[PDB]
């Protein structure tokens, strides 16, 4: 809580950036620069895309999780450099993907999270995102082929920026693209326009 | 008419319960050097003063009974006033106010003229109509 | 002033009590402070402000010389140091002894002074700043412990101490010929160093510190050096065990473990190494069943481990793919070494999930190893997740989930020790910073324990700390600028924060970006136990450890909610530590297990929950006698019974004091405990030999400062407490007593979480003692702690399970146990002899009695004592009244004998069990005692008594005593009745039997004046009187009993006297309130005096034995406002008594020979005593019934308002004339009026109480107006009370009203009818003898003036008291020049007190007392009291002089109150207060009053020239019920300024419109274009009326 004095004489604004998808990967993929390989710069491409879409799930409260946790920039450099480390110790092009995953999942993303619903929620979206199979359909639209063995790692970046954008953002991205039924979004929406019409009502018959 | 009952009032004390704390600020302005405020040696400083012939006002109004002579006007004519345990003679230019910030026993309502400043509803009618 | 101050500097000396010579000391500061608190006066107050910094200049003097004598007055190694420091403090020495000298015999040389203690302290600052520089781990100690390892230069001694607290994990040094072989850990093990660390004379502290810890690492890296290379030999771990210390096998089998197992990894082969570690396991518990104790320590440790590598290794092999085998081991810590590296200390690093760590070789010892659960290790890799990037480790979660230990067993596993911060409100913020800055410098771990209980400011505080740290590793910072110090960052340490959110707060958002959180909430207590047993050697540990975790389970989801339940990790670790023991004996099995449940579980535990732990218990698992019989023994020696219930008890106490050092008692007052671990701790003496020695120490009634100790404000002299002094006194053992013998400390008395605060340490792992000036004293193992409760309700959840805690759900005993019990005690208490026992106890025939004690319970009982406890009442009692007729036993048959003592006890059963109970209920009972014995034996009725043998009645008794007429002012006079004379009685047996007596009863029954009555005719025992008041302390009572007993050795009180006992009447004990944590002292004192017979010096720590001294109370019932009940703990110590209203019957006798007393006077109409007396009883008992306290709160009547009713007509028939019938009558209902109905509500009720009278006077007394308006009475027109005329009344009162306007104050008072009356009414009530006032009206409806003009009337003088910062030595202060002006001079005393003036509590009380007698004993004491009774003595036996002195206070006192609204509420139903003062109710003004004010004040003023007066007065009166009723009393205050702001204005404006008129008729005349001057003119005039119409 603010002091009152100091609230009172200014100006208050209340902001709200864009919850879209591809807008958090697109600024998650220009504030990096990547330097290991090919290898590295993929795994960051993967690494965007699944924070943006556990940044997405967040916002949805009752549905999306169970709380509303915040998953920021610092957790992001955590998990980026777990994967830098990850791969420069295991340099044999057989990359531990059950390691990564249990990582982020359990000890990365999920040290916060005490409730075990969001816990298989986290492990769900890290065995999708980081799943290290050959095809990869991250949202039923789009997919990243992996990084072949004779190339440098700046087309690597100009060819996974060129897959962003190629992507476009439908309406009904935070179902579709979250893997979540479209009744549970739904009823999300019934929730807010509800305690928004409670609330009118409360104040309207005062 | 809330300053001119405070200053049409030559034999109560005036009382300006005031939690914007503007009345003291104005008053003070008022009376230039001669305000001397306290707060509830504040009984040898409240003597001192009445000896002199200065303006006394009092903060803290609800932690009202030491004053209780100076209150009530009640003096010895030979005019002299027995506060604490020695008589004080008065120079006639004393005037005595009481404060107060936070919207009290019955003897310090029913002893002075109590002045009130308030906004609500009516307030805002009041400026709406007014602007 | 200013000759006062110059006086006061000139006569400033100091006092002669320091020790040795040192400085002249001061005391009593803050007197001088507040004392010391144009040329003349410029100077004056610059010789002020530099006086007050001389001042700041010597309490800072002494403030520093405190530790400056502690460390150079006696240390002379501190002071020869260094050289220049040497120097330094030669000149501090010449300059304090220069100092010294000039101060025996300036302002400059002072002031250099000043500035050279600034300096000195400076420098002694930063040469404890360079000498912590030097050992970085001085750094975590305090300043003292420095000086005293700086002053230990040649001595090697008492750094062997500190280092617990320097090193964490070192008890002591050991040292063979001035020479260090290496170190002492906590657990005893011993340290080899590699060499002998060579010592001299020429040595500093700090250098071999230094030596010393760079060689136990260096040893610590050298023993593990050995024990790898012996390893890695083929040497097996089973010979290397006893060999190196723990930690060399630790990192050694650790290192060992990785290299096989990353081998044995590179292929799929794990069998093998399976094989191997599981036969080192077997060989290493074989050898833990057949090894010593630190051997013992080590396998339990290792196994610890061993386990945790069976557990990775049988994880690894049941992998099915090489991938996920390569993901689980890379999840668990991993040990290495370098090769490369020819640097010794790093060549040992870590690795946990792929990250690397640094193993640091600090020795830790053997710690308690923690056992490796799954989500330890995820704890493990978190923190090492959060340190790779210079992050901090975070862990939040509920309480008691395993974090601070996962923190502990981390830096356990990294080698080095973790300084942990056991955060609390105990911390402030320089220790808290300090020992960071030493964990920066050093690069040690701080886990900051519990770290959301600190205070907001000191967590940001700290929290902007830990930021600067975690910033400065983060960017590879070398220094770190905090504390206004640039001190060295090592970058090898870490803060860890643990913390539980919402129990509280989060982390701070500045710590928030700094950290990463984890949330660890469920520990695994499966495989803990499974380990824990594993390791104890139990066959079957898996499915053990299943069962006992099921059973924890069930138990904390099918028990009841009690705060005392704890049923988690730490409860199941306790009984895996108590198992072994009980191995011991049992057996390694279930048996063992069910029996360890048993011994720490089941205590805690109630009825119910001891029905579902059963339940459990048998569902889930399958399934000595020396010290019984020990118990049974010493029970039998001490009279008790042995009861199923009690010996399950007594052996639970015993079997679970085994091993807890100090233990919670808990259960309902009178069920069984200090007879419990009395008879334990008798057995136990008994049985193994030792003696035992006891101490009770009750918590609540000492202070703290009485029980542990504290500094003088102005010396800083250190004084012992109670429990400080007693355990310096075992400590010490000076005589030798306490070197083979158990010490116990009982509280036996509530927990109080502030006073446990304190304690909290005591009951701490370390066994020390807290205390302000550093001394540490340690607790002796035979030092047992024992505590004695009725109710947890204010007792943290910290210390439920720190200390062991029984619960007596139930009692010990049956009725009849207690009642054998009791008459055997009694017995030994006291041919003859056995005959008399044999009597007595055959005669308690239980079959009749339970039906009695079940018959007795269900009756209404005030301050209700369960039936248990009567029980004391009743056999002593019985046993007392016996023994009193043994005389006269020996010649009487067994008949009348049995039926003597059969009637003996039924009345003691009569007055114990229900003495505290109605009359009606009483008659019910005996009814129930005469049936259910049966009516061969001798009925007792309600008045049966025995004299001496035969029946006989108490209404025989009774003497028809013949008071004279002026005895009715005697307020102690008591008219003996049957029920007098029956109450007296039964409290002479209850005082004789040793037993206390608590009179309950409403206001005004007679609880004071049966009481006095009852002992002051009493020749064998005395009355020392206390009223109780809402702030009563202890030593009230020690003043009450300063003047009426003497301490003889003081080891025992003992009355003055010889030959009578002392008696302790202690008036309405219900008024001592409760504290902030629900005790009171008072009560909790008078407990300890009546149970344990004693109470504990608070200056000398004594126990003063009582001899002679009875305890008695009388209270009003706890229903009523202003009062709190109190513990049953106490009041089952005293027997209770009932005392209702008399009965009308009894009234009329009393009121009939009041009235024939008064009648003695008029000799005439002496046949018409008992119709008044009709009238008097009947009239009360009307206004009582139809007239309840729903309508007013001052609706209350008792045999109090009969008697000032006798008082006021004595004293109108003495002072008045000669007296027809007639006269009589229309007196008696005059003053009937003014006593009784001086408060009824409305006209209604008035007239409702005059036709009461009529009836009362036509059915009793066979009438003219009898109204409160047409019996005018006054004594002002003549020389006695009559009838006087109303013309001449006025006329005489408004000539006295202009002489005293005219002669005293210029008050524009308005004369009135209702003033008139009510001046009258207050004349008359100041006419009487002990004449106050509590006048009910509304402010500035002229109380004040019109008390004023009544004693200026009569002849009275005025004192109004200036009561803000005004307390009660003032106010005494006052009072005694008061009384002693009335004493000496006869002069009648007004004495003013508003309810203004009314602040405190105490003053009511005072003068509640006061005017329940008709003076106050304790305002005369000692030299006061001398000089009243000389000056008595010049002016005019003790007994009577101060009789005299009480009856010219009664005559000679009227205090008045002046209340407008009804804390001044008690004051109303206040018993004391309604004796004497008389309630005037002033009544808020009436339309009549109103108006009739209004036209006598408005008539002088020029109005009538625009009737108007009574419209105007309408008008005023209308609206101003218009107001009251739109917007308690209505106060005429607005109305009366309103009227004279009018008058005033009207007088003003009529004056400016006359000189307008003036000027504007001279203007016409001159006048006199004229003819616009001339139609203004007209105009004007013409418009005049309109305009003077419009003006008023
Ligand atoms: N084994 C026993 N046989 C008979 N009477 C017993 C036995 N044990 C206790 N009593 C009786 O119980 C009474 C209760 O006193 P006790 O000191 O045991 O109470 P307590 O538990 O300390 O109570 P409190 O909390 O009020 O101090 C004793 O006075 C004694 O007469
Ligand atoms: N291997 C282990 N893992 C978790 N807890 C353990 C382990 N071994 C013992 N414990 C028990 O867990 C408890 C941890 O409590 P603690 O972490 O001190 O709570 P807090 O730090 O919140 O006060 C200790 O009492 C300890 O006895
Ligand atoms: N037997 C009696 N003889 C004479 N007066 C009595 C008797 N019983 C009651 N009274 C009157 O009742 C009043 C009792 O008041 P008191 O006992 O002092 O009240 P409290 O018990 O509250 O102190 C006394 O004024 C006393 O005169
Ligand atoms: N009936 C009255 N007529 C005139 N003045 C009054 C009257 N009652 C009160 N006052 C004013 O009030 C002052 C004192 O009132 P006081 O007797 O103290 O009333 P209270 O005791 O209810 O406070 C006087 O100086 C007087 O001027
Ligand atoms: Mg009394």
């Amino acid at each position: 809580k603010l002091p009152a004095p100091l609230l009172q004489r200014t100006d208050r604004v209340v902001y709200e950036d864009i919850p879209g998808i591809l807008d958090t990967v697109k600024d998650l993929w220009g504030s990096q620069f990547f330097i290991s390989g090919v290898w590295s710069v993929y795994c960051t491409f993967l690494l965007s895309w699944f924070h943006a879409l556990i940044t997405a799930r967040t916002r949805l409260v009752p549905h999306g999780f169970s709380k509303k946790y915040y998953f920021n920039d610092c957790d992001f450099q955590f998990a980026s450099v777990y994967l830098e480390n990850v791969l420069a110790t295991n340099s044999t092009n057989n990359i531990p993907w059950a390691q990564v995953r249990d990582h982020i999942a359990t000890i990365v993303y999920g040290g916060k999270i005490d409730e075990e619903k969001d816990l298989e929620v986290v492990a769900k979206l890290c065995a999708h995102v980081f799943c290290g199979s050959d095809n990869l359909q991250i949202v039923p639209g789009v997919r990243i082929p992996q990084p072949l063995l004779q190339q440098s790692e700046e087309e690597e970046r100009a060819r996974l920026t060129a897959i962003l954008s190629n992507t476009i953002e439908p309406a009904d991205s935070l179902s579709s693209w979250l893997q979540l039924p479209r009744e549970s979004i739904l009823d999300y929406e019934r929730l807010q326009a509800k305690e928004v019409a409670s609330s009118t009502e409360q104040l309207l018959q005062e | 008419e809330n300053m001119s009952i405070v200053m049409n009032s030559q034999d109560a004390v005036p009382f300006l319960l005031d939690p914007s704390s503007h009345m003291i600020t104005v008053i003070s302005n008022y009376y230039g050097n001669k305000t001397v405020l306290l707060s509830f040696g504040f009984v040898k400083r409240l003597e001192n003063a009445v000896r002199f012939g200065s303006v006394v006002i009092i903060q803290d109004g609800e932690f009202f009974p030491i004053i209780s002579r100076l209150i009530s006007r009640e003096f010895n004519h030979a005019v002299t006033v027995e506060i604490g345990d020695h008589e004080v003679d008065v120079s006639g230019d004393f005037k005595l106010f009481i404060h107060s910030c936070d919207p009290i026993p019955i003897f310090l309502r029913s002893r002075v003229r109590l002045v009130h400043f308030v906004t609500n509803k009516e307030s805002i009618e009041t400026r709406i109509f007014d602007i | 002033s200013l000759n006062r101050i110059k006086k006061f500097w000139k006569e400033a000396q100091y006092e002669v009590i320091e020790h040795s010579s040192g400085l002249k000391l001061v005391r009593e500061w803050d007197v001088l402070e507040q004392a010391c608190k144009e040329q003349d006066c410029l100077d004056l107050e610059s010789k002020l402000t530099k006086l007050s910094e001389i001042q700041v200049n010597w309490v800072e003097v002494q403030f520093y010389w405190l530790d400056l004598y502690g460390i150079l007055g006696e240390n002379l190694d501190i002071q020869n140091f260094l050289p220049l420091e040497t120097s330094k403090f030669k000149s501090l020495t010449s300059e304090y002894k220069m100092i010294t000298t000039r101060a025996f015999q300036f302002d400059t040389t002072l002031k250099l002074t000043i500035d050279s203690l600034k300096m000195i302290k400076s420098s002694l600052s930063t040469f404890l700043e360079r000498q912590r520089r030097q050992f970085p781990r001085f750094y975590f100690l305090g300043n003292d412990d420095l000086l005293k390892i700086i002053g230990s230069g040649k001595h090697h001694d008492q750094v062997s101490k500190f280092m617990k607290k320097m090193f964490g994990s070192i008890e002591s040094i050991i040292f063979f010929e001035d020479s260090i072989t290496g170190v002492r850990s906590v657990e005893g093990e011993v340290l080899n160093l590699n060499e002998k660390i060579e010592l001299k004379d020429s040595i500093q502290a700090q250098e071999w510190l230094n030596i010393l810890d760079t060689e136990i690492k260096l040893s610590v890296f050298t023993q593990f050096r050995d024990c790898l290379g012996q390893l890695k030999d083929g040497t097996d771990i089973e010979v290397v065990v006893s060999k190196y210390i723990f930690q060399a096998i630790l990192l050694s089998a650790q290192v060992m473990w990785t290299e096989l197992v990353e081998k044995c990894l590179q292929t799929n082969e794990f069998s093998k190494y399976w094989k191997e570690v599981d036969m080192k396991i077997k060989g290493l518990l074989d050898k833990l069943n057949k090894s010593s104790d630190n051997v013992k320590k080590k396998i339990e440790a290792l196994l610890v481990e061993y386990l945790h590598f069976n557990n990775v290794i049988g994880q690894l092999k049941n992998c099915s793919t090489k991938e996920e085998a390569r993901l689980l081991w890379a999840k668990v810590q991993k040990f290495y070494q370098k090769n490369d590296t020819l640097d010794d200390l790093n060549s040992v690093f870590i690795s946990q999930s792929g990250y690397l760590l640094q193993y640091k070789f600090e020795y830790i010892g053997i710690p308690e190893r923690l056992i490796y659960t799954p989500l330890l290790l995820v704890g493990f890799a978190t923190l090492t997740d959060s340190l790779h990037q210079k992050y901090g480790g975070c862990f939040f979660g509920p309480a008691g989930t395993g974090k601070t230990e996962t923190v502990k067993a981390f830096g356990q596993n990294l080698g080095r020790v973790v300084v942990v911060f056991n955060c609390d409100d105990s911390f402030d913020y320089q220790v808290l910073s300090r020992l960071l800055v030493g964990i920066t410098q050093i690069g040690a771990w701080g886990c900051f324990d519990e770290f959301n209980r600190l205070d907001e400011k000191v967590l940001s505080a700290v929290s902007a700390n830990i930021q600067q740290i975690q910033n400065g590793l983060q960017v590879g910072k070398s220094h770190i600028t905090l504390l206004e110090e640039e001190t060295p960052l090592s970058p090898h340490t870490a803060v860890f924060i643990t913390l539980n959110p919402g129990y509280r707060s989060e982390l701070p958002e500045n710590l928030k970006k700094s950290f990463r959180e984890f949330s660890m909430k469920s520990p695994q207590s499966g495989t803990i136990a499974e380990m824990i047993l594993q390791i104890m050697g139990f066959e079957d540990s898996k499915s053990l450890a299943s069962k006992i975790v099921h059973f924890l389970e069930l138990l904390s989801s099918k028990c009841s909610s009690m705060n005392h339940y704890h049923f988690g990790l730490r409860t199941l670790k306790g009984v895996l530590r108590n198992c072994s023991p009980l191995v011991s004996e049992f057996g390694e099995g279930e048996k063992t297990v069910v029996e360890s449940l048993k011994r720490v579980i089941l205590p805690s535990l109630g009825d119910t929950d001891e029905l579902v732990f059963k339940d459990e218990l048998s569902k889930i698992f399958d399934s000595s006698k020396a010290i019984v019989q020990c118990l049974k023994d010493a029970g039998q020696r001490s009279g008790f019974s042995m009861s199923e219930e009690f010996l399950k008890k007594c052996m639970q106490f015993y079997y679970m004091q085994k091993t807890q050092q100090a233990l919670i008692l808990v259960g309902k007052a009178g069920c069984g405990k200090t007879a419990t671990w009395k008879t334990v701790i008798d057995a136990m003496a008994i049985f193994d030999g030792h003696a035992n020695v006891v101490y009770v120490i009750d918590t609540k009634v000492l202070t703290k400062e009485s029980l542990y100790g504290s500094m003088l404000k102005a010396t800083l002299e250190w004084r012992d407490g109670l429990f400080t002094s007693i355990l310096r006194r075992v400590n010490d053992d000076i005589t030798g007593t306490f070197k083979n013998s158990r010490i116990w400390v009982v509280f036996d008395s509530d927990l109080d979480p502030e006073y446990v605060e304190a304690m909290n340490s005591v009951l701490d792992d370390n066994k020390i003692l807290t205390l302000p000036n550093g001394e540490r004293l340690p607790i002796p193992p035979n030092f047992r702690i024992l505590f004695e409760t009725d109710n947890l309700d204010h007792t943290t959840p910290a210390t439920i399970t720190r200390c062991g805690l029984l619960w007596f759900s139930t009692d010990v005993c049956s009725i009849s146990s207690k009642i054998d019990h009791l008459l055997n005690k009694s017995y030994e208490a006291l041919f003859e002899l056995d005959k008399l026992k044999d009597l007595i106890s055959d005669s308690f025939d239980m079959a009749s009695l339970t039906n009695i004690f079940t018959c007795s319970n269900d009756l209404v009982h005030i301050l209700g004592v369960r039936t248990f406890n009567k029980l004391e009442t009743a056999v002593q009692l019985a046993v007392h009244l016996i023994s009193s007729y043994r005389q006269w036993f020996q010649n009487l048959d067994d008949k009348s004998l049995k039926d003597v003592i059969t009637l003996l006890i039924k009345r003691s059963l009569l007055y114990a069990l229900a003495g505290d109970s109605t009359g009606e209920s009483q008659r019910a009972f005996i009814q129930t005692i005469n049936t259910y014995f049966g009516h061969d034996s001798q009925e007792l009725s309600d008045y049966s008594t025995i004299v001496i043998l035969s029946f006989s009645s108490f209404c025989s008794e009774i003497p028809s005593v013949s008071l004279e007429a002026h005895e009715v002012m005697r307020p102690d006079i008591v008219i003996p009745t049957i029920d007098t004379i029956k109450h007296e009685k039964i409290f002479y047996d209850l005082l004789n039997s040793k037993r206390g007596i608590i009179l309950c009863g409403p206001p005004g029954s007679g609880k004071t004046m049966i009481m006095n009555n009852a002992l002051r005719n009493s020749s064998l025992y005395d009355v020392v009187g206390i009223n109780f008041s809402k702030d009563t302390t202890t030593e009230h009572i020690l003043s009450a009993l300063h003047r009426h007993t003497n301490y003889v050795t003081g080891l025992t009180l003992l009355p003055k006297s010889d030959i009578k006992n002392l008696v302790l009447f202690c008036d309405e004990i219900n008024l001592p309130k409760l504290d902030k944590y629900g005790s009171q002292n008072v009560v909790l004192f008078l407990r300890q005096l009546m149970e344990k017979q004693g109470f504990w010096k608070t200056p000398e720590n004594k126990w003063v034995t009582i001899e002679r001294i009875h305890i008695v109370g009388a209270c009003n019932p706890p229903t009523d406002p202003g009062r709190i009940p109190m513990s049953e703990r106490f009041t089952r110590h005293a027997a209770i008594l009932y005392l209702g209203y008399p009965s009308g019957k009894s009234l009329s006798q009393i009121y009939e020979i009041y009235y024939k007393a008064i009648f003695k006077l008029v000799p005439e109409f002496r046949s018409y005593t008992e119709p008044f007396a009709r009238a008097s009883v009947h009239l009360y008992n009307e206004c009582k019934a139809r007239y309840s306290t729903g309508l007013q709160s001052h609706y209350l009547f008792s045999p109090r308002e009969l008697t000032r009713l006798v008082r006021g007509v004595y004293t109108a028939i003495n002072t008045g004339p000669r007296q027809t019938l007639r006269s009589l009558i229309r007196l008696w209902a005059y003053e009937a009026w003014r006593i009784f109905a001086d408060r009824l509500v409305g006209v209604k009720e008035k007239n409702s109480f005059e036709q009461l009278l009529y009836e009362t006077v036509d059915k009793y007394l066979p009438l003219g107006n009898i109204s409160s308006t047409s019996l005018l009475f006054s004594g002002l027109l003549s020389l006695d009370f009559k009838e006087v005329n109303k013309t001449d009344l006025v006329n005489f009162i408004e000539e006295r009203f202009k002489t005293f306007c005219d002669e005293e104050l210029e008050v524009p008072m308005v004369i009135h009818e209702s003033m008139v009356d009510h001046i009258l009414r207050i004349d008359r009530a100041l006419k009487q003898v002990q004449g106050h006032m509590m006048l009910i009206g509304a402010s500035r409806t002229g109380k004040t003036i019109l008390t004023r003009f009544v004693a200026w009337l009569n002849g009275l003088k005025i004192v109004q008291p200036k009561i803000r910062h005004s307390n009660l030595s003032d106010f005494d202060m006052i009072l005694k020049k008061a009384i002693s002006d009335c004493s000496l001079k006869e002069s009648r005393t007004c004495l003013i007190i508003d309810e203004s003036n009314i602040l405190e509590t105490a003053f009511l009380e005072r003068m509640n007392t006061l005017l329940a007698n008709a003076d106050i004993p304790d305002l005369f004491q000692g030299e006061e009291y001398d000089k009243l009774l000389n000056n008595l003595r010049n002016k005019t036996t003790e007994q009577e002089l101060y009789d005299w002195f009480v009856g010219e206070i009664a005559k000679n006192l009227h205090v008045v109150f002046t209340i407008c609204d009804p804390k001044s509420s008690a004051m109303i139903s206040s018993p004391a207060l309604f004796n004497r003062c008389i309630i005037n109710w002033m009544g808020d003004w009436d339309t009549k009053t109103m108006s009739q004010v209004a036209n006598n004040m408005v008539d002088v003023v020029p109005m009538e020239f625009t009737t108007i007066r009574d419209a105007v007065v309408n008008i005023l009166i209308h609206f101003d019920r218009n107001f009251y009723q739109k917007m308690n009393p209505r106060s005429p205050g607005y109305f009366i300024d309103g009227l004279r702001a009018l008058v005033k204005l009207v007088t003003a404006k009529y004056q400016d419109l006359q000189e307008n008129q003036r000027f504007v008729n001279v203007g016409l005349e001159k006048l006199n274009s004229l003819t616009f001057e001339k139609e203004r003119w007209l105009n004007t005039t013409k418009q005049f009326s309109k305009t003077s119409q419009e003006l008023i």
